[PDB]
RNA sequence: CCCGGCGAGGGGAGUGAAAAAGAACCUGAAACCGUGUACGUACAAGCAGUGGGAGCACGCUUAGGCGUGUGACUGCGUACC
């Protein structure tokens, strides 16, 4: 009961090459390296997915803070103001509004102004 | 516990232990594995490093050559001579206890009875040893696949049934199990049931 | 009842080991014989 | 008429004696 | 026009006629559902919240799909010790499109 | 029948279901070596990935700022055993 391996090991290899695509020299054609690097992408891949959440609100925060010192007020005492006024719109909302509709997010400014005095 | 003959309608009766009683899958499956088991021809071989032929000079220098330290060209990681394992004849068959064995007749017959695949007949032969005039009655008794045990090794009905693939013969003696499970109806004479009967008990 | 309708009894046929077959099987590399030493020798170990 | 060449590239070369050999060290 | 309103534990600043994709919600696929905590609208003027939600505010909507989104692959990996996983994901959500914002 | 050293090797015709089945002949993978288009690249410094993320080009997105490729800038980031 000989069992050959000819068939299945190929597939297995080929599943790998293929997440290899677009990759540099023999990290795209040469198994030994494609493995190594395939995995590493997934290691990246996982970590980003939490790096991702803290980029992107970095980014909201400092448009806030660039469209709230326009209207004559820093982030952090704006974000106060907001916060004992009870509004609750979130920083990708209000970086969305610093954009947008800059009339809008003067409105709120005065609003957090009002609560803060 | 009474089993209704096909066409005489003379009712038989038989023992409820042996006909009536309730299937043991586990039972029969065990039964069923060790037979298949018990008919290996259990021949095969491979070498050894001890048994390919070859010298038993060691290739190198043990030190000082660039290579991989050898001391075998029938190592089983070299090219020829490998098999680390090798095979040997080997006897396959195993054991069943007299009573998983009986016992497991008992369900699989019993079984036959509630699926209606049991066929019991007052007689059971044939005239000359034709199969043409075996498969004449065969298809007016609407059998097709079939398992035919009977009273005495009879020979023409054993004639007869060699070169039907579909139909196979046996005196009550010659049973087992696999065989009484294998075909899609099962034909037994009267003469064949009190032989059963009396072997299973 | 046909030759294929049949099973064992559930629990009736525990798989039993295979080592060195990756890290998943578990017994990857070793083999669950820890490392180096006597005991982790191919026939290695000490008499009764 | 291109039949395979005889070759002789029967390669049992390996492996020619290896001193060091070679500095001295280092008692 | 536009509002901005929670739903998946998170807002989402839409206007009428816009699809927006959301967490999973239990509703059929051709069932209106409405969004009573509604944090802001601003059209030509702008009501803004104080008590956290707009009193009058309302936003209504039509469940268009559920469905399962891109795979992504996790994986988890320490060197050198003999240890990985790889283990799937593809997450639900539900998509909504806005019929209604009303003031 | 041609090119061609009365060569090799090719191209035609013809055989042949099929010649990309033609004696270096069943199928016919990859490392490796090529030709052809798409995009990128000569002020720009490092496990070559991933998270962002401009163009430009395709498949029209087949009226719906949709898929594929390519991807400038940019945040993280010292292979495996
Ligand atoms: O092989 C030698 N040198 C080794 C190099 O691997 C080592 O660096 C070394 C150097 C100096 C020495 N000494 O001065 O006695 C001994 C060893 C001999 Cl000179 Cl001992």
């Amino acid at each position: 009961a000989r069992v050959k391996r000819g068939v299945i090991a190929r597939a297995r290899h080929k599943k790998i090459l293929k997440q290899a695509k677009g990759y540099y020299g023999a990290r795209s054609r040469v198994y030994r390296v494609a493995f190594q690097a395939v995995i590493k992408a997934g290691q990246y891949a996982y970590r980003d997915r939490r790096q991702r959440k803290r980029q992107f609100r970095q980014l909201w925060i400092a448009r806030i803070n660039a469209a709230a010192r326009q209207n004559g007020i820093s982030y952090s005492k704006f974000i106060n103001g907001l916060k004992k006024a009870s509004v609750e719109i979130d920083r990708k909302i209000l970086a969305d509004i610093a954009v947008f509709d800059k009339v809008a997010f003067t409105a709120l400014v005065e609003k957090a102004k009002a609560a803060l005095a | 516990m009474e089993l209704v003959l096909k066409d005489a309608q003379s009712a038989l009766t038989v023992s409820e232990t042996t006909f009536g009683r309730d299937f043991n899958e586990a039972l029969v499956h065990q039964v069923v594995v060790a037979y298949a088991a018990g008919a290996r021809q259990g021949t095969r071989a491979q070498k050894t490093r001890a048994e390919v032929t070859g010298s038993g000079k060691k290739p190198w220098r043990q030190k000082g050559t660039g290579r991989a330290r050898s001391g075998s060209i029938k190592s089983p990681i070299w090219r020829s001579g490998g098999v680390t394992f090798a095979a040997r004849p080997q006897d396959h068959s195993q054991k069943v206890n007299k009573k998983m064995y009986r016992g497991a007749l008992k369900s699989i017959l019993s079984e036959l009875v509630r699926q209606d695949r049991l066929i019991v007949v007052e007689k059971f032969s044939v005239e000359a040893p034709k199969t043409k005039l075996l498969a004449q009655k065969l298809k007016d008794m609407a059998l097709e696949d079939v398992l035919i045990i009977t009273g005495e090794l009879d020979e023409n009905l054993f004639l007869a049934a060699r070169n039907l693939h579909k139909v196979d013969v046996r005196d009550a003696t010659g049973i087992d199990p696999v065989s009484l499970i294998a075909f899609d109806k099962v034909v037994m004479t009267a003469d064949a049931v009190k032989q059963v009967e009396e072997m299973l008990a | 009842m046909r030759l294929n309708t049949l099973s064992p009894a559930e629990g009736s046929k525990k798989a039993g080991k295979r080592l060195g077959r990756g890290i998943g099987s578990g017994l990857g590399k070793t083999g669950g014989r820890g490392h180096k030493g006597q005991k982790s020798r191919s026939g290695g170990g000490v008499r009764r | 008429e291109q039949k395979l060449i005889s070759e002789e590239d029967l390669f049992s070369t390996p492996v020619w004696i290896s001193q060091a050999q070679g500095i001295r060290a280092g008692p | 026009m536009y509002a901005v309103f929670q739903s998946g534990g998170k807002q989402h600043r839409v206007s009428e006629g816009q699809t927006v994709r959301l967490e999973k919600l239990d509703i059929a696929t051709g069932e209106t559902v409405e969004f009573a905590e509604v944090l802001m609208i601003a059209n030509g003027e702008e009501v803004k919240i104080g008590v956290p939600f707009v009193d009058g505010g309302v936003i209504k909507a039509e469940v268009v799909a559920h469905g399962r989104g891109e795979k992504v692959k996790i994986v988890k990996f320490r060197r050198r010790k003999h240890y990985r996983k790889q283990q799937g994901h593809r997450q639900w959500f539900t998509d909504v499109k806005i019929t209604g914002i009303s003031a």
